[PDB]
C-alpha cells in the first residue's frame, strides 16, 4: 500500500528548539484527484493521536500557531518553531489520497539527553 | 467537546473473540463516517474497518476478510468492532476515530481499549 516513511524515527530536542521532520510517501500524492491527502498526528505518552495538520498545511481545531506543514508529491515536512514540553510524543504522518488510509513509521520527538 | 470511549478489551485466548464499543459524544454521531485503527506494542497503527453513517462497511484489509465486522447504533451512538479467530498478532490497543470530510481522514480518537491474545 501507501508506505510514509518517517526521517528522522527519533529526534532529541531542547525545549525552545525549531525543528522539521519528514514524511517521504512511497507513490505520489498527486497521482489522482485527491491531491496531497497528508496529515499529521501527535501522539503524546499516555494519551490518545490527536490530529495536527490535514492536506498538507491546514491546522486543525486548537493547533497553536508553531505547527506548519509543507509539501507537494512525495515529500512533506512538518515544522515547529519552537519546541515546548507539550509537543514532545510520537509524530505520525498519514496519507488518504489512495485507499487504504495509511500511517508513517513515525518520529519520537524527545529531550536530549 | 467530542468523546469517543471505547470499551471491551482484555484477555482473549487464542482463536477466541471480542467485541468492542465506542460510545460517542458532543457530536451528531449519525452524521459521521467511523473507523477502527489498532496500535500493537511497536506503536505502529494500521486501519482495521470504516463504517459509513448509513451502516454500511467501506473498508476492511484483506488480512483480517472473514473475521471482522464494524457496526453502529446511531440511535446508541455507539460503533462496534468483532473480530474472531484472534491470533497473536491481533494484541493492540484499539482506537475508535472519527472520520472527518474536511480532512478526508480521523480528526477524533478514543482513548482506546487494549486486546490482549494469550495462548
Ligand atoms: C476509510 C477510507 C479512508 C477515509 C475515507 C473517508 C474519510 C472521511 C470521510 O468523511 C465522511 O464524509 C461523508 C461524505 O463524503 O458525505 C460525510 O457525510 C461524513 O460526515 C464524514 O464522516 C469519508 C470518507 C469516505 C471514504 C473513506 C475511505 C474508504 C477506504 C479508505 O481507506
Ligand atoms: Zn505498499
Ligand atoms: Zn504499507
Ligand atoms: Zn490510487
Amino acid at each position: 500500500d501507501i508506505e510514509l516513511t518517517q526521517s528522522p524515527p527519533s529526534l532529541p530536542v531542547s525545549l525552545g528548539d525549531q525543528v522539521s521532520i519528514s514524511c517521504r510517501s512511497s507513490q505520489s500524492l498527486v497521482s489522482n484527484n485527491r491531491r496531497n491527502y497528508l496529515h499529521w498526528y501527535l501522539q503524546k505518552p499516555g494519551q490518545s493521536p490527536k490530529l495536527v495538520i490535514y492536506k498538507v498545511s491546514n491546522r486543525f481545531s486548537g493547533v497553536p500557531d508553531r505547527f506548519s506543514g509543507s509539501g507537494s508529491g512525495t515529500d512533506f515536512t512538518l515544522k515547529i518553531s519552537r519546541v515546548a514540553a507539550e509537543d514532545l510524543g510520537l509524530y505520525f504522518c498519514s496519507q488518504s489520497s489512495h485507499v487504504p488510509l495509511t500511517f508513517g513509521s513515525g518520529t519520537k520527538l524527545e529531550i536530549k539527553r | 467537546q467530542v468523546q469517543l470511549q471505547e470499551s471491551g478489551g482484555g484477555l482473549v485466548n487464542l482463536g477466541g473473540s471480542m467485541t468492542l464499543s465506542c460510545v460517542a459524544s458532543g457530536f451528531t454521531f449519525n452524521t459521521y463516517y467511523m473507523s477502527w485503527v489498532r496500535q500493537t506494542p511497536e506503536k505502529t497503527l494500521e486501519l482495521v474497518a470504516a463504517i459509513n453513517s448509513d451502516g454500511e462497511p467501506i473498508y476492511y484489509p484483506d488480512t483480517l476478510k472473514g473475521r471482522v465486522t464494524i457496526s453502529r447504533d446511531n440511535a446508541k451512538k455507539t460503533l462496534y468492532l468483532q473480530m474472531s479467530s484472534l491470533n497473536f498478532e491481533d494484541t493492540a490497543l484499539y482506537y475508535c476515530a472519527r472520520l472527518n470530510y474536511a480532512v478526508y481522514g480521523m480528526d477524533y480518537w478514543g482513548q482506546g481499549t487494549t486486546v490482549t491474545v494469550s495462548s
